[PDB]
């Protein structure tokens, strides 16, 4: 029933508190330098005049060392996906009971800081699995093909929006977090205007 | 009057930069139906921000119930909108208004909308709401300091509830807690305090505030034994007696009993339930058009389980309940269940037999596993009184022979419904699948296959269902070698098809 798949990774998770999309994943430098090795070898044999031994040495040398050429090749490999936002990948949770424990995201940005070893996930997708920042390691698989990425569309962050209990009700995984709600509470529910008696007098 | 008027779709067709550039005023809002409201700009900005799926469909009518302040209705007399209370902004309220905006477009056209497009528009609207409320709202940040504690602590109604209080359960839970619960619910006392405004907004819980601003009452031991003398102080003014703090230290001792046998047995329960529930699959939209309508009694406790269900009323064709009927509380209503309808698929059902829950399920989704999943998440949340006994009771009912073998499944459904819904919130459309998964036609001829008319209703054991049907699914359960050395498995009978059948043979098409 399958075990120990290839083109995979396993790392701890952080959040993205930014203006972004609901399906965006940020792979760090050390994970992205080893998960995309033959892609970097193809880009270094195509754009530059290098053999596969020199390309393998350039890939394995700059894992714990930042340089501009590998970052530019990562930006090119992200930009090569024409109908998608990036490379399609799947993301799992180790207790997998519900629908939200297995999702499909897109790699959109490789980090520049070498000390940060964590995959940064969206805020709205934190609720569908029981995933917190309590030192837990989460798994990731890389879909190679376009047909496989189209077939993995059945598990998506938009698939668990509708509830499986009530007939016409959106489930509670769409609810915002604490500090996201509290600013709107302090903004909207404030003594901002005089009441309706004083306003028309 | 000095109140500007805005239309419904005029604020929706406005730009994102011009939406926040609105003057601070009370204003009239017209809607597509024959009603109009009055509102503040800071509420209709959030209302337009939650109206994102209505922007793609510029022809559907927008009712007056989509606004957060739908209680305010402009009438000819000013007594209905002068001093009234609107709606409280809640994390669930925006999701409910997005759900209303989705089902408004769903019932705009007649029953032909792809629900996955609306489900993607919901998360797109939530993402746009987050990206607009994060950037544009940066000056209004909630805070917490010593002053926020001293503002609520120095209230006289809170300080009166902590002095001259007898150490009694009635004197604490009813007398002492009531005098502070009646002032926490007052909307004209704490205006501007972040703790009370977060309590009224559903973020902070009131059960954790009575143990801090009022008397903490009766912590327990490892066993369920209460103590005679309770702790006098709370959490703001801390506990500093040795006896009271030693009782309080035993309250956190029960939060560490997390042995691995519980996490093993809930995974064993999920593996036992889903492997037998995975037989029924691939529901189809439409109508099978049968007059073999079953009949079930509806009570008060299981009325939420009959929310999305089609029944047969007098002088009518079909109707769904949706859960607002105070009547039909003691009668026996004729329903339309999966037991006894005729579809050409040998393992599928229709949309009208399953109910209104099927449109919330995507097209390429197994309806068999999600019933056991919807049971198991509530069971695990009840696990995380004696929920393991409830889990073993559901195992003995569903996957054993502890039920009396009835002649027809129409009397087996309400017993399982009143056993499940009294403690676990579960819809009856999942219980119908969990009962139908144990149904076998022609048990005297060993024809281990699901019957399409459910009027037969012949039930057997769980292990005989696991071994004598679909050996590729039998290789996934425990005791794999017992279906191998069986003489009944070496003859070509017409049987069902498990999804695991492709992983057993490697992935061959035939
Ligand atoms: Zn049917």
């Amino acid at each position: 029933f399958g075990a120990r798949l290839n083109a995979t990774a396993r790392a701890v998770i952080t959040s993205i508190s930014d203006p972004h999309d609901y399906d965006e994943l940020h792979i760090p430098w050390g994970v992205g330098c080893q998960l995309l090795k033959y892609h970097l070898t193809n880009k270094l044999k195509a754009k530059f005049n290098m053999t596969t031994r020199e390309a393998f040495s350039f890939v394995y040398e700059n894992v714990l060392q930042y340089n501009q050429i590998i970052a530019d090749l990562f930006k090119e490999l992200i930009a090569e996906a024409a109908p998608y936002k990036g490379m399609g990948c799947t993301f799992h949770r180790n207790p997998t009971l519900q629908r939200g424990s297995t999702q499909q995201f897109f790699i959109t940005k490789v980090k520049d800081d070498i000390n940060d070893n964590s995959i940064s996930m969206s805020v709205l997708c934190l609720k569908a699995p029981n995933a917190d920042f309590d030192g837990d390691q989460l798994n990731l698989t890389l879909m190679p093909d376009v047909y496989l990425t189209k077939a993995t569309e059945r598990i998506a962050p938009h698939t668990w929006v509708l509830s499986i209990d009530e007939p016409h009700e959106i489930s509670g995984n769409l609810e915002l977090q604490g500090p996201v709600v509290e600013t709107i509470i302090n903004w909207a529910h404030e003594k901002y205007l005089p009441p309706l008696e004083e306003w028309l007098k | 009057m000095n109140l500007n008027r805005y239309k419904a779709r005029d604020l929706l067709n406005l730009s994102y930069d011009d939406l926040w550039s609105l003057p601070s005023e009370w204003h009239l809002i017209e809607f597509d139906d024959g009603k109009t409201v009055v509102s503040v700009d800071r509420i209709t900005k959030l209302s337009v921000l939650c109206w994102y799926p209505l922007k793609h469909y510029k022809d559907c009518p927008i009712p007056s119930d989509h606004h957060i302040d739908f209680n305010r209705i402009l009438t000819d007399n000013p007594k209905d909108y002068l001093n009234v209370e609107g709606g409280r902004v809640t994390s669930k309220a925006m999701v409910k208004h997005l759900n209303k905006a989705i089902w408004n477009i769903y019932d705009w056209s007649g029953e032909t909308v792809d629900p996955e497009v609306l489900s993607k528009l919901a998360i797109e609207g939530k993402n746009w709401l987050y990206n607009q409320t994060t950037v544009k709202l940066s000056e209004y940040l909630a805070t917490l300091s010593m002053f926020d504690i001293a503002e609520v602590y120095n209230h006289p109604k809170v300080r009166e509830a902590n002095h001259n209080i007898e150490p009694t359960t009635y004197g604490i839970e009813k007398i002492s807690y009531g005098k502070v619960k009646e002032v926490f619910n007052d909307p004209t006392q704490f205006i501007g305090n972040s703790i009370i405004e977060g309590l009224r907004s559903g973020t902070q819980k009131t059960e954790q505030l009575l143990q801090a601003f009022a008397w903490r009452g009766f912590p327990t031991d490892i066993n369920s034994d209460i103590f005679k003398y309770p702790v006098t102080t709370g959490y703001i003014d801390g506990i500093w007696n040795l006896y009271e703090n030693m009782i309080e230290s035993r309250s956190g001792t029960k939060a560490l009993l997390y042995n691995k046998e519980l996490l093993r047995v809930t995974e064993y329960f999920n593996r036992k339930s889903q492997l037998i529930a995975q037989y029924v699959q691939r529901l189809h939209p439409g109508d099978c058009k049968t007059t073999i309508l079953a009949e079930y009694p509806v009570t008060k406790l299981t009325l939420k389980a009959f929310k999305g269900k089609y029944y047969q009323k007098e002088d009518g064709k079909l109707d769904w309940i949706r859960g607002n009927e105070t009547h039909l509380i003691g009668t026996k209503q004729k329903f339309r269940s999966v037991f006894g309808c005729n579809h050409p698929d040998s393992q599928g059902i229709c949309m009208t037999c399953y109910g209104r829950l099927g449109i919330n399920i995507p097209k390429g989704t197994n309806i068999g596993q999600v019933a056991a999943v919807s049971m198991g998440d509530k069971i695990t949340s009840a696990v995380l009184a004696e929920a393991g006994k409830l889990s073993t009771e559901k195992v003995g009912y569903t996957s054993k022979t502890y039920l009396k073998n009835y002649k027809s499944p129409i009397e087996a459904l309400p017993v399982f419904a009143t056993m499940a819904n009294e403690k676990i919130s579960l819809n009856i459309s999942h219980c119908e699948i969990l009962i139908y998964a144990m149904m076998i036609r022609s048990a005297q001829y060993r024809d281990y296959r699901l019957p399409k008319p459910g009027i037969n209703g012949q039930f057997e054991k769980y292990n005989r269902l696991m071994q004598c049907r679909s050996l590729g699914g039998a290789m996934a359960f425990e005791k794999q070698h017992e279906p191998l050395n069986n003489p009944g498995s070496f003859l070509n009978k017409m049987r069902n098809d498990h999804p695991y059948d492709l992983l057993v043979k490697g992935g061959k098409l035939r």
